[PDB]
RNA sequence: CGCGGGGUGGAGCAGCCUGGUAGCUCGUCGGGCUCAUAACCCGAAGGUCGUCGGUUCAAAUCCGGCCCCCGCAACCA
RNA sequence: ACUAUGGUUUUUAUU
RNA sequence: AGGCGGCCCCCUGGACGAAGACUGACGCUCAGGUGCGAAAGCGUGGGGAGCAAACAGGAUUAGAUACCCUGGUAGUCCACGCCGUAAACGAUGUCGACUUGGAGGUUGUGCCCUUGAGGCGUGGCUUCCGGAGCUAACGCGUUAAGUCGACCGCCUGGGGA
C-alpha cells in the first residue's frame, strides 16, 4: 500500500578495494553462515584468473556484460490485457539479477566444489551455453514479438 | 527486376484497421499491406504499432522496386490515417504531398451505426 | 488545419484531473455540475469539451 | 429576406472547413441563423461557395 | 499387347529455362501468456525425394527402365 | 470506460 | 390526431394580424352515423444496390433449435384498392371565468426614415422555475392535479378473461 522504505546500499570494503567485490559475503552465502562465505572472498577471483587471467579491469567486462538484465516484462491490466509490456531497466540493476535469479540445477544436482564455484559461475557467464541461457535470451525475442502496446 | 523509384500510396483507415497500397501513377499496383495482415487480430491491429508494421510490410513489397519518395492519397475516418505516415517517415521514406480523397455520399444507404435501439 | 502555428505539433491536451489513463471519469454528474466549481468558465456555456 | 446571390458578407458565418458557425457563437437569433443557412445551401448550388473540404 | 503427368518425415504442396542448401506447413509432443479453452508467442520429435539405372564426386532440378495412381473392359482378337 | 460468456441449492417449528 | 425537412413548379387547406363592414344568441357539451393511419399485413403490376423477419453455415456452452458472426428472401419505394389499431405519452376527455412572482424562445402590427444580434404598446404561438392552493406519495402549480362550474365516455378486489 503506502510503504516508502529507504533503499539499502553497500560500501566498498578496504580489504578488497571495490563495491563489486564487497557483495561476495552475500552472493553465494547460505544458512546465515557469513564468515563461511568470507573464507573464499577474492581468492575465488584469483582462481578465476587460473581459468582466464586478464587482470581486474577485464575480470567482469564480459562475465557481467553478457548476462546483465536489460528489460522488465509481464502485463498491466487496462482492458484486453492479454499481451506483455516491455520496459528498459534502470542503472541500479546494471550489476544485479545475473548472480541471484537462477538455482534450477544448484538445488537439484549441486553445482560442483564450493571453493571453485564462483570461478566456475564467472567462467559460465563467459561461456553462455545450456543452463541459464533461456531465462536470459527469451526476453530478447519476447520484447520484439509482443511489443504492440507500450 | 529494375528499380522504378516513383509511385503513389493509397491509405485507408477505419476504427480498427489501417490499409496501404502502393501504385505507379499509371494507376498500376506494385505492393499491399494491412495492420491485420501485418500479423495481428482482434484490437491488436488497432494499435499505433500495427499501423507502423503495415508501413514497413508494404515497404517490404517494393524494396527491389526501389520506391522511397512518394505522394499519399488518404481515405476514411480512422486515427491510423496519421500514425502510419509519422511511422513511414521514421522507416526512411520521403513524403511529398498528402491529399484527403475520402468521398462524401449524398446519403443513399442508411449509416451502418443503425442501431435502432 | 490543426493549429495554424509554427512547428508540426499538434500535441494532446488534458483539461481535467483524475480523468485520463487512471482514476477517471466524469466526476461532474449525478447531479454535481457545478456552477461555482470551475469559477468563470461556467458563465459562458454548459457544453465546451465535446461541443 | 437574406440574399444568396451575394457572398461578400455571408462568408463570415462559415469556417475554412465549410462548417456553419454555431447558433450561440453567432448570437443572431433563429430568424437570421435559419435564413443564413438557406443562403449557404443556395450559394453552394450557385457555385459561389464550395461544399466540404475533401478532394 | 501400351502412354506420361504425379510420387519430397504421418497427410497436403513448393522446390525445376543455375545440378548440392532439405523447405512451406497441417497434425503430434512440450513450455510462456489472458478470467479460460483456442488464437497468440517460444520450441521439440520424425525424411531410405516411389525404386533401380545413364552421365558422375554429384540427378528433387535432366533422361531411361521397373512399379503404383489416373476419366477408361488399354486388346482379348 | 478497460477483455465477449457461465446454470442449479426440496415445502418445512420460525423468531 | 397520425404525422411534416433534397430542390423547383402547377392546385391549395390550416393558423394568425390591422382597420372598416356584416349576420343576429346562430353560443358550450357528444355512443352509433361520416371522414383521417404509424409500421407491418394484402389483391394487381414493377424492382433489387444497401440492410434484413424467414432459411442455413461457422462458433459460443455442460447444452444452444437464441446472443455472436458470414451470407440471405420477403419487406423497404411507387400506382389503384382493402386493413381504424399504436408509450397515437408531456398516460391527465371537452368548453370557461379567475389567482403572487421570476425568466427563455417563436411571430404579426403602427411608429423612428432608428448605436443593434433594434425597441415599445398590443395581438397570436411556445416554455422553465416557483408562491398560494391540491395530493397516500410522486408530483401538479395560470397550457395548475388550484377555485371549481356546464356536459360526455368509462369504473366497481385478485385467480379465470
Amino acid at each position: 500500500r503506502r510503504r516508502v522504505i529507504g533503499q539499502r546500499k553497500i560500501l566498498p570494503d578496504p580489504k578488497f578495494g571495490s563495491e563489486l567485490l564487497a557483495k561476495f559475503v552475500n552472493i553465494l552465502m547460505v544458512d546465515g553462515k557469513k564468515s563461511t562465505a568470507e573464507s573464499i572472498v577474492y581468492s575465488a577471483l584469483e582462481t578465476l584468473a587460473q581459468r582466464s587471467g586478464k587482470s581486474e579491469l577485464e575480470a567482469f567486462e564480459v562475465a557481467l556484460e553478457n548476462v546483465r538484465p536489460t528489460v522488465e516484462v509481464k502485463s498491466r491490466r487496462v482492458g484486453g490485457s492479454t499481451y506483455q509490456v516491455p520496459v528498459e531497466v534502470r542503472p541500479v540493476r546494471r550489476n544485479a539479477l545475473a548472480m541471484r535469479w537462477i538455482v534450477e540445477a544448484a538445488r537439484k544436482r549441486g553445482d560442483k566444489s564450493m571453493a571453485l564455484r564462483l570461478a566456475n559461475e564467472l567462467s559460465d557467464a563467459a561461456e553462455n551455453k545450456g543452463t541459464a541461457v533461456k531465462k536470459r535470451e527469451d526476453v530478447h525475442r519476447m520484447a520484439e514479438a509482443n511489443k504492440a502496446f507500450a | 527486376r529494375k528499380q522504378v523509384s516513383d509511385g503513389v500510396a493509397h491509405i485507408h483507415a477505419s476504427f480498427n484497421n489501417t490499409i496501404v497500397t502502393i501504385t505507379d501513377r499509371q494507376g498500376n499496383a506494385l505492393g499491399w499491406a494491412t495492420a491485420g495482415g501485418s500479423g495481428f487480430r482482434g484490437s491488436r491491429k488497432s494499435t499505433p504499432f500495427a499501423a507502423q508494421v503495415a508501413a514497413e510490410r508494404c515497404a517490404d513489397a517494393v524494396k527491389e522496386y526501389g520506391i522511397k519518395n512518394l505522394e499519399v492519397m488518404v481515405k476514411g475516418p480512422g486515427p491510423g490515417r496519421e500514425s502510419t505516415i509519422r511511422a513511414l517517415n521514421a522507416a526512411g521514406f520521403r513524403i511529398t504531398n498528402i491529399t484527403d480523397v475520402t468521398p462524401i455520399p449524398h446519403n443513399g444507404c442508411r449509416p451502418p451505426k443503425k442501431r435502432r435501439v | 488545419i490543426k493549429v495554424r502555428e509554427n512547428e508540426p505539433f499538434d500535441v494532446a491536451l488534458r483539461r481535467f484531473k483524475r480523468s485520463c489513463e487512471k482514476a477517471g471519469v466524469l466526476a461532474e454528474v449525478r447531479r454535481r455540475e457545478f456552477y461555482e466549481k470551475p469559477t468563470t468558465e461556467r458563465k459562458r456555456a454548459k457544453a465546451s469539451a465535446v461541443k | 429576406e437574406i440574399d444568396y446571390k451575394d457572398i461578400a458578407t455571408l462568408k463570415n458565418y462559415i469556417t475554412e472547413s465549410g462548417k456553419i458557425v454555431p447558433s450561440r457563437i453567432t448570437g443572431t437569433r433563429a430568424k437570421y441563423q435559419r435564413q443564413l443557412a438557406r443562403a449557404i445551401k443556395r450559394a453552394r448550388y450557385l457555385s459561389l461557395l464550395p461544399y466540404t473540404d475533401r478532394h
